[PDB]
């Protein structure tokens, strides 16, 4: 909140990513009640039909080997590529109800874990009511990007995961557009500023860097050459 | 135990205090270095987990810290950072372990890490009854 304050950089920046999810809202309409899935009760209803998964998370099919249905692994990929677009469209409420209507306990509390520690007694500038987010902030973007990097898992889910860390994508960025190019290129560089912020001010821990990470952030000449590159 | 410098408020015993408990938080360390010194190397031919929490009851933070971080783990070197005894990590901690007993199966993670969780509590055989330390 400091940052956003004092930092026209951050700010503007901001701006323009909120303005470029306002257009893929305007672009989504009414349509998001209109999605006919095969399953109708219950996750990968089909794979379930034909006993042979021994858990029921989402680290099974990781360590195992094949052990899903066409059909569950149908509606798995749909629910990623619905969690993306309403990533990118900026409905992490929406996204989140949706996870939860659907029974992806696991991936709701992933997508919930992306604000900071926040504590009411402790920060006396923006006390609320209950102390909120995660304190290990840089544990959860190591992990969350390792899920991103680590196959055998969905391509939307996987992009979805690598954007909420702060890193690009290749399976998805292929039907991108400019505009899904630059608000990405404004969310990774904001995540490599947010980063240095908290290295520099000494508010991580110098064991939380589990990965090494990208720590050079772009600048708006480099965002205009990638822009360039991207869509002459 | 008597203070040199004296502080504002005279009617409590803060300083004192902590200087008891300091001292006889060192004594313990070395009265039990001797049978902790050959319990430490039958568990680095065994499991390199175990090692931490062997070293974090000497009184050893930084040096539990150091084995931590030199070993693969990452999680574990930042966790074991926090051990002053206050809050905040008191509740996340018993949080985290109602999680991991159910929710996502049963989660069967290692034997060294739940006890380090755990004794970050405030309550290592008290206010844990999945992962006692009976």
């Amino acid at each position: 909140e400091a940052l956003f304050q004092r930092d026209s950089l951050v700010r503007q920046s901001q701006l323009v990513v909120d303005w470029l999810e306002s257009i893929a809202k305007d672009e989504i309409g009414e349509f998001s009640d209109n999605i006919e899935f095969y399953a109708k009760s219950v996750y990968w209803e089909n794979t379930l039909h034909t006993p042979l998964v021994t858990e029921l998370d989402p680290d099974a099919p990781i360590r195992q080997k094949m052990p899903l249905d066409d059909l569950d692994r149908e509606d798995e990929v749909r629910l990623l590529k619905y969690l993306f677009t309403l990533i990118r469209a900026g409905m992490t409420e929406e996204a989140q109800r949706l996870c939860k209507r659907c029974g992806q306990a696991w991936r709701a509390a992933t997508l919930e874990g992306w604000k900071l520690y926040h504590d009411p007694n402790v920060n006396g500038g923006t006390e609320l009511e209950p102390v909120e987010g995660n304190p290990y902030r840089r544990i959860w973007k190591i992990s969350c990007w390792r899920m991103a990097e680590d196959e055998l898992f969905n391509r939307y889910e996987r992009a979805i995961y690598a954007a909420l860390s702060g890193n690009l994508k290749q399976l998805l960025p292929v039907c991108d557009t400019w505009e899904d190019t630059v608000w990405a290129y404004f969310r990774v560089m904001v995540d490599s500023l947010v980063e240095q912020e908290i290295q520099t001010s000494v508010a991580t821990l110098d064991e939380t860097e589990e990965l090494p990470r990208l720590g050079a952030n772009w600048t708006l000449e480099k965002v205009f050459e990638e822009l360039q590159a991207t869509d002459l | 135990l008597k203070e040199l410098d004296s502080q504002l408020n005279e009617p409590r015993e803060y300083i004192q205090i902590l200087e008891r408990r300091r001292a006889f938080s060192r004594w313990l360390s070395c009265t039990a270095t001797p049978q902790i010194e050959e319990e430490v190397s039958l568990t680095q031919k065994n499991s390199p987990v175990e090692a931490v929490f062997s070293y974090l009851t000497g009184k050893r933070i930084s040096e539990a810290c150091s084995l931590a971080q030199q070993s693969g783990d990452h999680r574990l070197a930042l966790l074991l950072s926090q051990f002053v005894g206050s809050q905040s990590v008191r509740e996340l901690l018993t949080m985290q372990l109602v999680d991991w007993h159910q929710l996502q199966a049963d989660s069967f993670i290692q034997d060294e890490r739940l006890r380090i969780f755990a004794l970050l509590a405030g309550k290592p055989v008290w206010q844990l009854s999945e992962k006692k330390q009976i």
